[PDB]
RNA sequence: UUUAUGCUCU
RNA sequence: CGCGGGGUGGAGCAGCCCGGUAGCUCGUCGGGCUCAUAACCCGAAGGUCGUCGGUUCAAAUCCGGCCCCCGCAACCA
RNA sequence: CCUACGGGCAGGCGCCGAGGGUAGGGCCCGUGACUGGGGCGAAGUCGUAACAAGGUAGCUGUACCGGAAGGUGCGGCUGGAUC
RNA sequence: CACCUCGAUGUCGGCUCGUCGCAUCCUGGGGCUGAAGAAGGUCCCAAGGGUUGGGCUGUUCGCCCAUUAAAGCGGCACGCG
RNA sequence: UGCGAAUGCCGGCAUGAGUAACGAUAAAGAGGGUGAGAAUCCCUCUCGCCGUAAGCCCAAGGGUUCCUACGCAAUGGUCGUCAGCGUAGGGUUAGGCGGGACCUAAGGUGAAGCCGAAAGGCGUAGCCGAAGGGCAGCCGGUUAAUAUUCCGGCCCUUCCCGCAGGUGCGAUGGGGGGACGCUCUAGGCUAGGGGGACCGGAGCCAUGGACGAGCCCGGCCAGAAGCGCAGGGUGGGAGGUAGGCAAAUCCGCCUCCCAACAAGCUCUGCGUGGUGGGGAAGCCCGUACGGGUGACAACCCCCCGAAGCCAGGGAGCCAAGAAAAGCCUCUAAGCACAACCUGCGGGAACCCGUACCGCAAACCGACACAGGUGGGCGGGUGCAAGAGCACUCAGGCGCGCGGGAGAACCCUCGCCAAGGAACUCUGCAAGUUGGCCCCGUAACUUCGGGAGAAGGGGUGCUCCCUGGGGUGAUGAGCCCCGGGGAGCCGCAGUGAACAGGCUCUGGCGACUGUUUACCAAAAACACAGCUCUCUGCGAACUCGUAAGAGGAGGUAUAGGGAGCGACGCUUGCCCGGUGCCGGAAGGUCAAGGGGAGGGGUGCAAGCCCCGAACCGAAGCCCCGGUGAACGGCGGCCGUAACUAUAACGGUCCUAAGGUAGCGAAAUUCCUUGUCGGGUAAGUUCCGACCUGCACGAAAAGCGUAACGACCGGAGCGCUGUCUCGGCGAGGGACCCGGUGAAAUUGAACUGGCCGUGAAGAUGCGGCCUACCCGUGGCAGGACGAAAAGACCCCGUGGAGCUUUACUGC
RNA sequence: GGCGAGCUAGCCCUGGCCAGGGUGAAGCUGGGGUGAGACCCAGUGGAGGCCCGAACCGGUGGGGGAUGCAAACCCCUCGGA
RNA sequence: CGUGGUUCGUGGAGCCAUGGGGGAAUCUGGGCGGACCACCGCCUAAGGCUAAGUACUCCGGGUGACCGAUAGCGCACCAGU
């Protein structure tokens, strides 16, 4: 579910938490695999390069396993279910039978004490990673690699997945969380069900403050400013744009495609 | 009213400093101009112990 | 597959 | 009194560049279909082109003055 | 003050108290620029929605739309004519 | 019109403080009346003094309320920063 | 090579002028002393001001300002005999305080490596980097000036060596730990404080009373082991093991078995502790201060009590809260007559800082400048509390010109008959209201609010009765919340100080918040939230020549761009033009390919040139799509049985002709539209109408409770705003002594009127008036000062900005 | 071509600060309620870009200052806390 | 093909240099005499060094129809203070 809050103060009033009841003896974290100091900074080497971030609460980062082939055949533990700042998901720190502790992004109904593995084995139920050439097609799935072995990189945000829709040669075609259609090797890996805390689209931030919490400094419109600054700045009392609705930097934001034309991925690619 | 000048030895010497005026190359003619001119002070001169 | 309408009191 | 566009059968529009003949829809009139009206069908009438002058062989048309119409302008002060 | 004085009376203070005052509520009646529909009213305007299968069967709850009656969608009723 | 002023002559209105003109708003004095009286009209003399308080608007001005003998018009860098 | 002008340059001296001013209105007076000289230096007494400071202690910064002697030319806003000033001499003492022969953070640097014309830019490890982590000293005494530094007492750290005991020892490597948020919090303590009839103490009896359980003063500090109280940390065995980049017996994981509890084992805090040390008032001396005595001082009970300690305590919550070393454990190479561990003993223990100022006359502001400057302490009484307010301790100050006088005028204050907004752009300003307890409280509403709504009553002191809590006993005392009854006094009881004026009704913005440092705080920005769009991840996008980096150690519930802007109800039609999106055709199209065909020169082989068809991308053309993409959303004429008006019609154009809802409005020109409401009167205000110059739906439309130092209208309250002023206070103005500027200044022997003049005359004409010179005052003129007009134009002057201007990158 | 973020703006790392009072969200417990619920009532609890108000951060209105104490100050008033 | 250099700014544009593509030969070889061809001549590219004559004046000296303390160097003087 998602917490609500009587309307004592306003803001509180639309103001909506997210519900975690689902996370298990969080609190502290677990600090060995994971966490490391995170490296909080909002600009590159000087200059800023991301606009309007900066503040928000510290961080520790748990660094959690995207590549699961690490440990075929191991069987492990569901030992708890995490709060992590530094995503949407959250993470169920894992003990193998080996005694090696990895965080995992926790999929949906992932349930706490449960038994987990991966590899070419590897029953088809949630929580279990194979390389994608063995799963069942039609099945939906979540932090898969887009090339083998470089790491899961797609469906990893909380809620999402994707469907496996069939096969063509060493590569199965993917029914993206874009909705995209894509073919992605066979040998990436993957983990079977969707990522969960899937409510999360459903918060409501409630106040401006909220928003500087997780780092987002108040954003500018072009339209407020001078022309010296952007596109949009200037007038004399307010302003339609003037011009095809423009970027600080000139370029249109309304409809310009920006994806580079003659790209390799190009040609394991077919949707939105 | 709080003033331009705010007096903080380290920044002093970490800024105009002799080591930080021959790191760049444009401080390192800072000191040969100075030189050529015979200031008798090549850079700020700081204390603290 | 082209039509709508018929002043007032007896 | 600045600039631009206009004024043509009863209504609303063309025709004006480039000269020489005024067209469209509606309406009006006459006849038909209907018990009857309208619709519908067949016919016909109707404009000197705001105005005075000028140009030409010829002026709604090109040129000038006057009277009306519409639009825009009247800023630094 | 009078005494038939461990008294009474006058007088004094106190409670409540008609009402007056100040402040805020409730109900009801009249009235008000303007505005909503309604009823009624011998011969006004626009159409044709319904009654015959009404010339798109009708009616219906709801929803959107339209000068107007109405039209259309969805589902419902027969209180629909026709072999 | 563009004559002094652009190495600067601060611009409306209010307030304050006035002062002057008379083409007189009141008060004084007159002639004429279509002046019975009372009350007016109109013109002449007259500048001594007087010439209200409010509502509205930044307003000047003006409309309005209540009065008044009257609620005068102007000039003074549209008097006066 | 000749100066009078350049708002010329450098310098000197003038004018204003003995004028303004002498820098917070906390405040002064006298006696004595010193001295050539004294309001200003010293001392005494009286008075006043600070006291969450204007007292005290740190960190910055400053750098002799520190202490003392001898000095007053200058510096000191006056004076100085004094000084933060001149001369000289002295003064800063550490194994434990801070920093370094420790750790790491952002960042910086940077073997490897990557990139760049050169300069140079990146960058793993490593190294540097602190107000973070780590680490051993507490109480007194002493100097003119330093002290956790010297001394005294008690107490600890590390290093080296050596004995003894013990163990597989051994690391930069593995593991543990260090180790972490915000809010609220428990128990027990400590600092701190109040009281005491108890303990110690010089003295005191005034002025009517008091020889009193009187008054006045003080009744502690530090301390090892041991001990006691409170609390933090922690399970103990065994087997298995494939993980913790080698190896571990360690950690992790699975299974057994015992504890379940601090029980124990530890580590802190507090108490006590051998001992050591402090120790008032007052009186006597001497200051320029401090010293003697009080003393053989006392040294104790009760109460209040932290935000500090036990501390890694506990609970709740979402935004989910450094690192590394010290440290412990594990093992590796190695070595195990090593080594490490424990205990004792002896020895060894370096560099830098240390004065003084430090909310300020010593720091930042040209000044002994009413400004600015981080952390700690910051006593008492009363007032509901408090760091608030008043008065006060300690301590520190009266602010470095004074003395008089009692005008206008100014500033800052106090009061005011009658009236009570009549003031004015506006109640601007000032008033009123004002704390606590109680009673009571509407529309509307998003059910929280609106609410401190509004409006009221109570408030002191005395005696009596009386209920609970804390600590103690289940008690007394001391604290802490009260409850009831009878009285007392004044004009007045939160008696002084600190303490909302209220209501009604519009506009804008939802709200808290943000902004033009130094004329704008707002209806502007931001904001949750809605929509569109881009982005499949070496993402898009941004910075960079690049390497590289941000995005993000993120992954479509994510990230970038854009507009809108809580929330409610909604957001209509046009894709013709522009943009974007799609379109394997067709048209055009550059280099290049291709070369029919022609040309120059050769005796020629040839060399060398042009050059048609044709094949050649993106782009444009062309065909479609697209509105929370740029954007746009009509005109004339007629018509109903009173008139009017026009549901209706005709016609012209369009890509389509503005829907709902609003509407003289933050928009309405005519305009103070018309009508209604408020007022005696209303250019504004509120409600309507619609003829909308020129509203209208995410540059959103129409509403909305709550909120606002926003802007408008009205009323009650109350008033010096006003009728309309008056009196009074203090700081100035004035006079006297001391010090003593400024802009400005062609030179001046500088009058009025009417004329004249480059058109506004002290300076010309005529007349008028007028003895010479000041002081206090007002501001009409010197087209007064100030700034080489900010407006305007001019310059083929400049700069910021825009675009379907040109040309480039 | 160099010098500047010791002022100011933003961000990064590590610390520190916010008297006192008021309002009383969730949750919890108990009770009622039901077939079971929702839910209602108490008490507990102690949430909030919540309220009043010092420090602290501000700079609303007015007055003063205008060769100033001050090249942005002082007083009163006011905003956040 | 793209550019630079030369007086040569695409010009009839050679020559020298060279970022890109293609890519030889060794005396009967190659470059040049201003597109190109012939003829006639000049010279031997893709390795390197080389005194002197030339430029300057921190420094020492000698001279001046050069200054003489507002001049002359910023500094005649403990001034790059
Ligand atoms: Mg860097
Ligand atoms: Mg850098
Ligand atoms: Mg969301
Ligand atoms: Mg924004
Ligand atoms: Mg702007
Ligand atoms: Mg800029
Ligand atoms: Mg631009
Ligand atoms: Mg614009
Ligand atoms: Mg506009
Ligand atoms: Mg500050
Ligand atoms: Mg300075
Ligand atoms: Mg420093
Ligand atoms: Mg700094
Ligand atoms: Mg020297
Ligand atoms: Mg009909
Ligand atoms: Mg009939
Ligand atoms: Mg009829
Ligand atoms: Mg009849
Ligand atoms: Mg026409
Ligand atoms: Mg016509
Ligand atoms: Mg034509
Ligand atoms: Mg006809
Ligand atoms: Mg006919
Ligand atoms: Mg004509
Ligand atoms: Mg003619
Ligand atoms: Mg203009
Ligand atoms: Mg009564
Ligand atoms: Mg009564
Ligand atoms: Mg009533
Ligand atoms: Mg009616
Ligand atoms: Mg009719
Ligand atoms: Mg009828
Ligand atoms: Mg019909
Ligand atoms: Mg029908
Ligand atoms: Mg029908
Ligand atoms: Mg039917
Ligand atoms: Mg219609
Ligand atoms: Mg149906
Ligand atoms: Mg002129
Ligand atoms: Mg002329
Ligand atoms: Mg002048
Ligand atoms: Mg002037
Ligand atoms: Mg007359
Ligand atoms: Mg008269
Ligand atoms: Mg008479
Ligand atoms: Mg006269
Ligand atoms: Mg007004
Ligand atoms: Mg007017
Ligand atoms: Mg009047
Ligand atoms: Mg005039
Ligand atoms: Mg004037
Ligand atoms: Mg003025
Ligand atoms: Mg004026
Ligand atoms: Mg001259
Ligand atoms: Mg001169
Ligand atoms: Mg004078
Ligand atoms: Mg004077
Ligand atoms: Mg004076
Ligand atoms: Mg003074
Ligand atoms: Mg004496
Ligand atoms: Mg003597
Ligand atoms: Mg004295
Ligand atoms: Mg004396
Ligand atoms: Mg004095
Ligand atoms: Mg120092
Ligand atoms: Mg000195
Ligand atoms: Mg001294
Ligand atoms: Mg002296
Ligand atoms: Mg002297
Ligand atoms: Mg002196
Ligand atoms: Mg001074
Ligand atoms: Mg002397
Ligand atoms: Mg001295
Ligand atoms: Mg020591
Ligand atoms: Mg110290
Ligand atoms: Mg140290
Ligand atoms: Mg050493
Ligand atoms: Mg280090
Ligand atoms: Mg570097
Ligand atoms: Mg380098
Ligand atoms: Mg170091
Ligand atoms: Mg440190
Ligand atoms: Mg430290
Ligand atoms: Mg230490
Ligand atoms: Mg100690
Ligand atoms: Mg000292
Ligand atoms: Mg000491
Ligand atoms: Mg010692
Ligand atoms: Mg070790
Ligand atoms: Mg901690
Ligand atoms: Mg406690
Ligand atoms: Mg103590
Ligand atoms: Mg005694
Ligand atoms: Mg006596
Ligand atoms: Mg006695
Ligand atoms: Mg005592
Ligand atoms: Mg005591
Ligand atoms: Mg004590
Ligand atoms: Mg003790
Ligand atoms: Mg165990
Ligand atoms: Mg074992
Ligand atoms: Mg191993
Ligand atoms: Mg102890
Ligand atoms: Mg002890
Ligand atoms: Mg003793
Ligand atoms: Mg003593
Ligand atoms: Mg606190
Ligand atoms: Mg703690
Ligand atoms: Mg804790
Ligand atoms: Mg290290
Ligand atoms: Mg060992
Ligand atoms: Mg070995
Ligand atoms: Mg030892
Ligand atoms: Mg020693
Ligand atoms: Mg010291
Ligand atoms: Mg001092
Ligand atoms: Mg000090
Ligand atoms: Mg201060
Ligand atoms: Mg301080
Ligand atoms: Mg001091
Ligand atoms: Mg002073
Ligand atoms: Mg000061
Ligand atoms: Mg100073
Ligand atoms: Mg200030
Ligand atoms: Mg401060
Ligand atoms: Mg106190
Ligand atoms: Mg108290
Ligand atoms: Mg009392
Ligand atoms: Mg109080
Ligand atoms: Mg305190
Ligand atoms: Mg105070
Ligand atoms: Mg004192
Ligand atoms: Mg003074
Ligand atoms: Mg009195
Ligand atoms: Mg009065
Ligand atoms: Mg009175
Ligand atoms: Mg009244
Ligand atoms: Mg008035
Ligand atoms: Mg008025
Ligand atoms: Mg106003
Ligand atoms: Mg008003
Ligand atoms: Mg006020
Ligand atoms: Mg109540
Ligand atoms: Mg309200
Ligand atoms: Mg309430
Ligand atoms: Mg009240
Ligand atoms: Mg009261
Ligand atoms: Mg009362
Ligand atoms: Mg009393
Ligand atoms: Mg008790
Ligand atoms: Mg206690
Ligand atoms: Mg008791
Ligand atoms: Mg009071
Ligand atoms: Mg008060
Ligand atoms: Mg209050
Ligand atoms: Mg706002
Ligand atoms: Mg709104
Ligand atoms: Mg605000
Ligand atoms: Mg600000
Ligand atoms: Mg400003
Ligand atoms: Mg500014
Ligand atoms: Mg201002
Ligand atoms: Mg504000
Ligand atoms: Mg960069
Ligand atoms: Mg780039
Ligand atoms: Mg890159
Ligand atoms: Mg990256
Ligand atoms: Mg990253
Ligand atoms: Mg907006
Ligand atoms: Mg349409
Ligand atoms: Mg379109
Ligand atoms: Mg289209
Ligand atoms: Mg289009
Ligand atoms: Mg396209
Ligand atoms: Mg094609
Ligand atoms: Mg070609
Ligand atoms: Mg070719
Ligand atoms: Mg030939
Ligand atoms: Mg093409
Ligand atoms: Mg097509
Ligand atoms: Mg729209
Ligand atoms: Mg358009
Ligand atoms: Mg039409
Ligand atoms: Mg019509
Ligand atoms: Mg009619
Ligand atoms: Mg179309
Ligand atoms: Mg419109
Ligand atoms: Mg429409
Ligand atoms: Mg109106
Ligand atoms: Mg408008
Ligand atoms: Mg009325
Ligand atoms: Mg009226
Ligand atoms: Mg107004
Ligand atoms: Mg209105
Ligand atoms: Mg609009
Ligand atoms: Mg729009
Ligand atoms: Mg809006
Ligand atoms: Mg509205
Ligand atoms: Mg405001
Ligand atoms: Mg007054
Ligand atoms: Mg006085
Ligand atoms: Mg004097
Ligand atoms: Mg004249
Ligand atoms: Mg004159
Ligand atoms: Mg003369
Ligand atoms: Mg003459
Ligand atoms: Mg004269
Ligand atoms: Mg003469
Ligand atoms: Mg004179
Ligand atoms: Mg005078
Ligand atoms: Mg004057
Ligand atoms: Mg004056
Ligand atoms: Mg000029
Ligand atoms: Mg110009
Ligand atoms: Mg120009
Ligand atoms: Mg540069
Ligand atoms: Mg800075
Ligand atoms: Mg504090
Ligand atoms: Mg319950
Ligand atoms: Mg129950
Ligand atoms: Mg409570
Ligand atoms: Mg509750
Ligand atoms: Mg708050
Ligand atoms: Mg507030
Ligand atoms: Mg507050
Ligand atoms: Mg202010
Ligand atoms: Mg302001
Ligand atoms: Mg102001
Ligand atoms: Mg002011
Ligand atoms: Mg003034
Ligand atoms: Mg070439
Ligand atoms: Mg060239
Ligand atoms: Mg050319
Ligand atoms: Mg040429
Ligand atoms: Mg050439
Ligand atoms: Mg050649
Ligand atoms: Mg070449
Ligand atoms: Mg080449
Ligand atoms: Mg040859
Ligand atoms: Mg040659
Ligand atoms: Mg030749
Ligand atoms: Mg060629
Ligand atoms: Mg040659
Ligand atoms: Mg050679
Ligand atoms: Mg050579
Ligand atoms: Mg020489
Ligand atoms: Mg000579
Ligand atoms: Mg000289
Ligand atoms: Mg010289
Ligand atoms: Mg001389
Ligand atoms: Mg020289
Ligand atoms: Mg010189
Ligand atoms: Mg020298």
């Amino acid at each position: 579910a998602v917490k609500k809050f009587k309307p004592y103060t306003p803001s509180r009033r639309f103001m909506t938490v997210a519900d975690f009841s689902e996370i298990t003896k969080t609190e502290p974290e677990k600090s060995l695999v994971k966490p490391l100091k995170k490296t909080g900074g909002r600009n590159n080497q000087g200059r800023i390069t991301v606009r309007f971030r900066g503040g928000g609460h510290k961080r520790l980062y748990r660094i959690i396993d995207f590549k699961r082939w690490d440990k075929v055949g191991i069987p492990a533990k569901v030992a708890a279910i995490e709060y992590d700042p530094n995503r949407s998901a959250r993470i169920a720190l894992l003990h193998y039978v080996d005694g090696e502790k990895r965080y995992i992004i926790a999929p949906d109904g992932l349930q706490v004490g449960q038994q987990v593995v991966a590899g070419p084995d590897a029953p088809i139920q949630v929580g279990n990673a194979l390389p994608l050439r063995f799963i069942p097609v039609g099945t939906v799935v979540h932090a898969v690699e887009l090339e083998p072995k470089k790491g899961a990189k797609l469906a990893r945000a909380a809620g999402t997945s994707a469907q496996i829709q069939g096969r063509e040669g060493d590569y199965v075609i993917l029914r993206l969380p874009s909705g995209e259609l894509r073919k992605v090797h066979g040998e990436c890996y993957a983990t079977v069900g969707a990522v969960g805390n899937a409510d999360h689209k459903n918060i409501v931030l409630g106040k401006a403050g909220r928003s500087r919490w997780l780092g987002r400094r108040p954003h500018v419109r072009g339209a407020a400013m001078n022309p010296v600054d952007h596109p949009h700045g200037g007038g004399e009392g307010r302003a339609p744009r003037g011009r095809p609705p423009a970027s600080p930097w000139g370029w249109q934001t309304k409809g310009l495609k920006t994806r580079k034309r003659r790209k390799p991925s190009s040609r394991f690619i077919i949707a939105r | 009213m709080k003033r331009t000048w705010q007096p903080n030895r380290r920044k002093r010497a970490k800024t105009h400093g002799f080591r930080a005026r021959m790191r760049t190359p444009g401080g390192r003619k800072v000191l040969k101009r100075r030189r050529q001119k015979g200031r008798w002070r090549l850079t700020p001169a700081v204390r603290k112990r």
